[PDB]
RNA sequence: UGGCCAUGGAAGUCGGAAUCCGCUAAGGAGUGUGUAACAACUCACCUGCCGAAUCAACUAGCCCUGAAAAUGGAUGGCGCU
């Protein structure tokens, strides 16, 4: 199910946040990561040597904590007989924390999504840069790879390199050694060749579409001999599939050895898609400001109020914004209020005396708003669109507009 | 349907004729359902209002029923848009209650004017809007700081005059509703005797 | 309220409906709210306080603004009071399957329902009102294990008690 | 811009019409069948789309 | 009567389970238009005028649409109502 996946993602997002905060001594921690193809015995060998080398660590505290961490991960890996699909991510150590509580910790988990990243590390802290970098780039792209020998279909997350399907074909010869039949056989050869493009286009609709709306944010053709060009511009190719064709790559080799060549060439263009979608959205937001219209909002004072009321349609947000939701509380009367505060208005603020009664109004701890938006945009109006500061329209939205805005469901009036 | 209902409608009108010896023929005219409900609420306890057709052309069958004359006088007056008001109280009092109720109902564009309609000197209740709609025929209107003020008490439409379309719409925007009426009384039936609103 | 900012008396009424709890999506104030001195979060808290402990399965909200103090009231709708007099109370979040059990009797409880109707209906007393509210119930299905439809025709009660 | 009754008069002539679904013939709005022998008095008709 | 499910808004109206009573002369818990949602408009029952047939759904005959080819052209030709 889709809802169960989103909960599993949120579970891991929460877990990840707690592990980055961890902190520990010298280099007592372990950050270990295993790809899905990998063998566990080879990893269990690696840890056994790392255990051996650790035996000659001079400083006491570090040494004994390391070895015990290496023994724990070794024993966790004994439980699995194979590295599961999606890889494995093992996070051992002995974390320091409040109450002087030097406690041992182990978190092995097969992550959601497949991961193509290996990593062995020890350090004072854990290293979840791989996992968070994955979680950001959910964007899948498709890769159709045509060749006169035979086709290939596969997909490509920021990390992971998949193979969906492939076939090989018994295509005819170039020439016909009769005068009269040359022309007929050449037409016949071109009809076999067109049927091959049709099959590839049909299989492409079979694979890349999902509920009559394609899952892949793009799609790449990669080939030679103007065979990708035959597929790209043909009326056979379904337009819902064709409109997401971003690159037609020229590759040496074919199939899966050509695949990873096609990815290396297609890198800049596949990175630029997020930047293009940003521009398109903030460009759509800015047109409403350019005209009268009035189907827009900006500032946490307004944008939230708009979301509370007659809701927004899209809620644009800058990653970095730093504005945070505190929960203020009274000592005697038990009165409370929540406010969305800037970095200086949250760090130190003499505002929060209760005044009317005459007491100190204690600011009970926060959470910070990009996270709050994600928590319950579903219970408002939705399409929480994270944007960056890279684009010229985005740069204005971040620097000028405070990195927060929205495209509204209808016209709205505002005062004060 | 519409055989059993038709028989049920005959039973409704005969029972009302048997119960009440007095009926008030009222012209429906340009009337709303909201008007008819308001009249129902006002005249709930005593009177019972009805609205019929050429199965009110059927008082003949009541007169046939081994008893009544006098209902023969009422046959020609069931013409136009007609409905009845059956009741037992009185005649001149009920006439005054019918006259007193009524409703505004805004200008009918094209129809005759019953009274001399006027436009008092007052603001419309708008911003800088079209003064050209008012001044097209022959009205003195100024934009006295935002609001469109009419500067004189003038008679647009007189008695027995046809109401134009543009002047009817301006009266509807101003919320001036002298036209229409509600319902009219043409003839009466009082225990056999007929009266003509007198 | 007309030219700039003036309260001569302000006993201004406007009709909102639905209000089991606070509501995240709210839509309570704006438009009518802020212009007229009624705020937003405080007005939502006052609306929660009046429509708290019953009804939590949809309510009605006439909002009489006394300058800055709103007087929220629960004017009765027929189906709401039937759902209030159901098998309570599994409020929110399962729930879920769904709110249509509808086997909760109410014979003499609907007599109170026809009495609390704000006159209305252009009726010939409860004899006809009994027929109306006995069919308003989409869920309830009348007495013990009855139907609604034609059992209504043979009523033998509460003709003279409801005025 | 343009006097309303004057506008509706010119609509009557230009826009208050039926259209044949086969042959695009522009037809009077009361029409149930088409004029056109080319589409065999189709009867698949639609109204002319109003300007928004 | 903001009916219920649905809140993302459906108080008749994206959808769906429902789907009855009152007033009734009579209006569907609604054909659509359109609305964020209403509103506003539009679509029975009955009259007023006019003055005998009216109307629906099938069906099969001829005729017509469906019906586009390359030298100029063939119910055999001329022609034929
Ligand atoms: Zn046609």
């Amino acid at each position: 199910s889709a809802a169960d996946r989103n909960v599993e993602i949120w579970k891991i997002k929460k877990l990840i946040k707690s592990l980055e905060a961890a902190r520990g001594n010298g280099t007592s921690m372990i950050s270990l990561i295993i790809p899905p193809k990998d063998q566990i015995s080879r990893v269990a060998k690696m840890l056994a040597d790392e255990f051996g080398t650790a035996s000659n660590i001079k400083s006491r505290v570090n040494r004994l904590s390391v070895l015990g961490a290496i023994t724990s991960v070794q024993q966790r890996l004994k439980l699995y007989n194979k590295v599961p699909p999606n890889g494995l991510v093992v996070y051992c150590g002995t974390i320091v924390t409040e109450e002087g509580k030097e406690k041992k910790v182990n978190i092995d988990f097969e992550p959601f999504k497949p991961i193509n990243t290996s990593l062995y590390l020890c350090d004072n802290k854990f290293h979840t840069e791989a996992l968070t970098a994955l979680l950001s780039d959910d964007s899948k792209f498709g890769f159709i790879v045509i060749d006169g020998s035979g086709a290939l279909f596969g997909t490509l997350q920021g990390n992971t390199r998949e193979v969906l399907h492939k076939f090989t074909v018994d295509l005819p010869k170039k020439h016909g050694r009769a005068a009269q039949s040359a022309l007929r056989f050449a037409r016949l050869r071109m009809e076999k060749r067109h049927n091959y493009v049709r099959k590839v286009a049909e299989t492409a609709v079979q694979l890349f579409i999902s509920g009559d709306k394609v899952n892949v944010a793009g799609l790449v053709l990669a080939g030679s001999a103007d065979f990708k060009t035959e597929l790209s511009q043909s009326d056979m190719f379904d337009q819902r599939l064709q409109s997401k064709v971003l690159k037609l790559v020229d590759i040496s080799y074919g199939g899966e050895n050509g695949f990873n060549q096609a990815i290396e060439l297609s890198t800049e263009v596949l990175s630029n898609v997020k930047f293009i979608q940003e521009k398109k959205l903030i460009g759509r937001y800015f047109d409403e400001i350019s005209q009268d219209t009035g189907k827009y909002c900006f500032g946490v004072e307004d944008t939230l109020k708009a979301l509370e009321m007659g809701a927004v349609e899209i809620l644009i947000v800058y990653e970095n914004l730093d504005i945070m939701r505190y929960v203020l509380h009274c000592q005697g009367t038990e009165e409370e209020k929540i406010l969305y505060l800037t970095p200086e208005q949250e760090k130190d603020k003499s505002h929060f005396t209760d005044k009317e009664t005459g007491q100190e109004h204690e600011l009970i701890e926060s959470m910070p708003l990009l996270e709050w938006f994600a928590n319950n945009y579903k219970k408002f109006g939705a399409t929480l669109e994270i944007v960056t500061d890279k684009s010229q329209e985005g740069s204005q939205f971040v620097k000028g507009f405070g990195g927060i805005g929205g495209i509204l469901r209808y016209r709205v009036d505002f005062q004060g | 349907d519409r055989a059993t209902w038709k028989s049920n409608y005959f039973l409704k009108i005969i029972q009302l004729l048997d119960d009440y010896p007095k009926c008030f023929i009222v012209g429906a005219d340009n009337v709303g359902s909201k008007q008819m409900q308001q009249i129902r609420m006002s005249l709930r306890g005593k009177a019972v209002v009805l609205m019929g057709k050429n199965t009110m052309m059927r008082k003949a069958i009541r007169g046939h029923l081994e008893n009544n004359p006098a209902l023969e006088k009422l046959l020609p007056h069931i013409r136009g848009n007609v409905g009845f008001v059956f009741t037992k109280e009185d005649l001149t009092e009920i006439r005054d209650m019918l006259l007193a109720n009524k409703v505004p109902a805004a200008a009918r564009a094209g129809a005759i004017a019953p009274c001399e309609v006027t436009v008092p000197a007052q603001n419309t209740g708008l911003g800088p809007e079209k003064t050209s709609f008012f001044q097209a025929l022959g009205i003195t209107t100024k934009i006295s700081r935002g609001t469109i003020e009419i500067l004189s008490d003038v008679q647009l439409i007189k008695t027995g005059d046809k109401v134009g379309a543009s002047e009817a719409t301006l009266l509807n925007m101003l919320n001036i509703s002298p036209f229409s009426f509600g319902l009219i009384i043409q003839q009466v039936f009082d225990n056999g005797s007929i009266y003509n609103p007198e | 309220m007309p030219p700039k900012f003036d309260p001569n008396e302000i006993k201004v009424v406007y009709l909102r409906c639905t209000g089991g709890e606070v509501g995240a999506t709210s839509a309570l104030a704006p438009k009518i709210g802020p212009l007229g001195l009624s705020p937003k979060k405080v007005g939502d808290d006052i609306a929660k306080a009046t429509g708290d402990w019953k009804g939590l399965r949809i309510t009605v909200k006439l909002t009489i603004q006394n300058r800055q103090a709103q007087i929220e009231v629960v004017p009765s709708a027929s189906a709401l009071i039937i759902k209030a007099l159901k098998e309570p109370p599994r409020d929110r979040k399962k729930q879920k399957n769904i709110k249509h059990s509808g086997n909760i009797t109410f014979d003499e409880i609907v007599n109170i329902a026809r009495q609390m109707r704000h006159r209305s209906l252009a009726r010939e007393l409860s004899g006809t009102i009994k027929e109306i509210l006995g069919t308003a119930q989409s869920v309830g299905c009348n007495v013990d294990g009855r139907h609604p439809h034609d059992i209504i025709d043979d009523i033998n009660s509460g003709a003279v008690e409801c005025p | 811009i343009i006097e309303p009754s004057l506008r509706q008069l010119a609509q009557k002539y230009n826009c208050d019409k039926m259209i044949c679904r086969k042959c695009y013939a522009r037809l009077h709005p009361r029409a149930v069948n088409c004029r056109k022998k080319k589409c065999g008095h189709t009867n698949n008709l639609r109204p002319k789309k109003k300007v928004k």
